[PDB]
């Protein structure tokens, strides 16, 4: 689900892009909600932190 | 509780003392809350008022002023009480 304004989503509940059970397993429709960037100077404008 | 973790928040207003000991009767201060949360914000409000009442609630008009304004931030669903045993 989308987010309310100002909510802190701490969760780390696994996501399901289908629908199958899932118990802290990376699989098929079992995946996580958190997800990363590698950022190095030399990566391109967009990719740089801000 | 005999712990305390993961703390992101505290706050102690200032020390008092009142009643303690054990006591069974009429009750003596009715304390009316209100809890609400809006965009983040938990809203407390509230008003103590003497009373000589044991029975269901007296009727008469009585507002409520604002106490509390807490910035939190929690998706809250359900809630506890806590009891006093002697
Ligand atoms: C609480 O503190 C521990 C430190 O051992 C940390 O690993 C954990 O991610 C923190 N958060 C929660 C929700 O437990
Ligand atoms: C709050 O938690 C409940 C689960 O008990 C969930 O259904 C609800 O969508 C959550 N609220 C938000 C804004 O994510």
């Amino acid at each position: 689900s989308n987010l309310k304004p100002f909510e802190r989503d701490i969760s780390t509940e696994i996501y399901q892009a289908g629908s199958t059970p899932c118990n802290g397993v990376e699989g098929f429709n079992c995946y996580f909600p958190l997800q990363s960037y590698g950022f190095q100077p030399t990566n391109g404008v967009g990719y740089q932190p801000y | 509780y005999s712990s305390a973790n993961n703390c992101t928040f505290e706050y102690v207003s200032q020390p008092f003392l009142m009643d303690l000991e054990g006591k069974q009767g009429n009750f003596k201060n009715l304390r009316e809350f209100v809890f609400k949360n809006i965009d983040g914000y938990f809203k407390i409000y509230s008003k103590h008022t003497p009373i000589n009442l044991v029975r269901d609630l007296p009727q008469g008009f009585s507002a409520l002023e604002p106490l509390v304004d807490l910035p939190i931030g929690i998706n809250i669903t359900r809630f506890q009480t806590l009891l006093a045993l002697h």
